[PDB]
């Protein structure tokens, strides 16, 4: 299938493991940021909903099926590839809705619809948005989809910008230097402080931070899901050119996202900004190993380079200069390894 | 990844 | 081989990951009460490694070989299974003892050393001393092993005991209780709240506690790493029988182990129980779906059983009775799966 | 398992 060529079976069999858990389900449905907006987006647009069929790619519990329940569609396609769909479809039953969602066991790429849907309704955002490749699964999803249906949500933004944070920096260093030892236990540990730094450094790190970190306004690459074919995510290279809007060290990029839902009656948003209320999402920053001096003033240019692997994430390539001085920096990094920094 | 949703609070 | 026969060729490549990262060698290498009893214990018994042959099992970044090389051996062949073995390879030189540690990379089960040894050397233990299945690997490389030679650890011990801590206890009641909700966002998720319970009470907990909460002496079980065969760890039958020495809830078995390095000169002991500092292998908790109530005096008797797994990890089973009231409960657990609680 | 040795 679709999805067994590009992903490696191990990869696969770890991914919806961790799915096929209630508590990593509940983990996404308590985020009330998520779960609230995903509700209210189906709901203030019921007339996209009302009496229509509707595909949930990746159901989980079925919650998302739940909500297109509550506004009124009459078919609802739940289709889940991990255990979760059993569970899924008890809940169907006690929620006496048998007739209403049909939950269908297996990988979008690969299980049978009986008929095409107006609209498609998922939540497939990894962190980074693009983390899981889930969203070409979402777009694999297309050919089940009537000529004019609609997709919940519509577009994908992601953000990038630099920041200044020198103690995440130095404590980079900090870690490392367990290994500038001439004498642990009598062993002299030194000839590992340069592969420590850098095994450190490939980590992109998840946490949250304030807004005040960030050195320039954003700039986003957009995703229209409505439009993208899934051959458009293997290779995903967002040029930019910052304007500085402070002086200091850069030491990285910042990243977050926001997706729309953009219905008949309104469009909802759903951000994953430093600006709004914490996501379990929370925001992710890659550092450069050399960080770069800019003035106010100045613009750092360069491009971030996101190459799918079949581990389901992707392979981070940042290049940077500041232009002015044409001072750069290049960094490598893999963002199926983050490091979890919050509390 | 090996976690690839992180736990919120 | 006897170990790819054991193991998910998939739990191989992602445990073998874990431990090719520095950060990982340096978290077990930190933990000063592992680091520094296995150098006394090597150091203190220093005639059992003068001009001796050695072997290092999963010698990780080599720290044990140089233990045994600082105690005066004549050659160490230090296999290594992960990638770490390549910087284990550059300290090897780094510190001058290239004709002293022999790196041989690959999996103990599969290599070739070029004579018998005097004495194997490791630290194969893992949460509640058997999780990883690395034992049986230990145990493998005896076939290497000269007659009358020794093996540090030579011996480990088991150690469980009942406990009462209502707060923890609570506290994965608690999220279980989620699916107990019979509208979330108007959906009745309480069909799952008996699944929902399995899974949480699945998990055990590693963290450490006050002895306090202790409600019997512990029953010991014991490995004789000198005789025992690999394949006596293929299923492990713990009967207990504990005489109550508190009146309450006994919400479940609290566990820890203790190794011994008996040696030529003086037996050395690395213990990671509740009653000594804390170490990075903390304690272990498997709780009970639903305390059982006992009275001082009472006799709480049952069995654990450890079901290894293709996974290199236990399928556990915990029965255990009050036997004045014939109160019983019985578990399930899943020892790769354990919930990190501490901090 | 996922973490076999958790940090201290
Ligand atoms: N190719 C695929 N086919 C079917 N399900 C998938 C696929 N990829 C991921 N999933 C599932 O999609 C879900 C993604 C979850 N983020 C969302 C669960 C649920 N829709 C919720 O919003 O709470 C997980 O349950 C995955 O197991
Ligand atoms: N079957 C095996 N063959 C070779 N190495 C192994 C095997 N199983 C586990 N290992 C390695 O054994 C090590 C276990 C560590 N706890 C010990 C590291 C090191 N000896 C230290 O004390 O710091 C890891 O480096 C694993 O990669």
């Amino acid at each position: 299938s679709v999805f067994s060529e590009r992903t490696e079976e191990s990869s696969a069999v770890q991914y919806f493991q961790f799915y096929g858990y209630l508590s990593q389900q509940q983990n996404m449905m308590q985020d009330y940021v998520r779960t609230g907006t995903y509700q209210r987006a189906i709901l203030q647009n019921h007339t996209d909903f009302k009496d229509k069929i509707v595909l949930d790619v990746g159901c989980g519990s079925g919650i998302l099926s739940f909500f297109a329940a509550q506004a009124g569609a009459r078919k609802i396609y739940a289709v889940e590839a991990s255990t979760m769909a059993q569970h899924a479809e008890v809940l169907v039953k006690s929620n006496n809705l048998t007739d209403r969602i049909v939950v269908i066991p297996g990988k979008v790429e690969e299980v049978s619809l009986p008929e095409q849907v107006d609209i498609i309704i998922s939540e497939p955002m990894g962190y980074m948005l693009f983390n899981e490749r889930m969203l070409e699964s979402y777009l694999h999803a297309k050919k089940y989809l009537k000529p004019s249906g609609n997709m919940f949500p519509t577009i994908g933004d992601v953000h990038l910008a630099p920041f200044t944070d020198e103690q995440l920096y130095m404590e980079q260093f900090t870690k490392a230097n367990f290994w500038y030892q001439p004498s642990f236990h009598g062993v002299d540990l030194s000839a590992l402080r340069g592969a420590a730094v850098d095994e450190y450094f490939r980590q992109p790190v998840v946490d949250t931070f304030d807004i005040r970190i960030l050195m320039a306004k954003s700039v986003k690459y957009t995703v229209n899901f409505l439009e993208a074919k899934e051959g458009d995510l293997h290779r995903i290279e967002i040029p930019f050119k910052f304007h500085m809007l402070h002086s200091g060290l850069v030491h990285g990029l910042a990243f977050w996202f926001d997706v729309a839902f953009i219905g008949s009656i309104m469009t909802v948003w759903l951000s994953t900004a430093p600006t709004e209320p914490l996501t379990h999402w929370y925001q992710v920053r890659c550092l450069f190993q050399s960080p770069l001096f800019a003035k106010a003033g100045d613009t750092l240019s360069g491009t971030c380079l996101l190459i799918a692997n079949k581990r389901q994430s992707y392979d981070i390539s940042i290049v940077a200069q500041v232009d002015q001085t044409g001072s750069k920096s290049s960094n490598l990094l893999d963002l199926k390894n983050p490091f979890f920094r919050y509390t | 990844g090996k976690a690839p949703r992180k736990q919120l609070a």
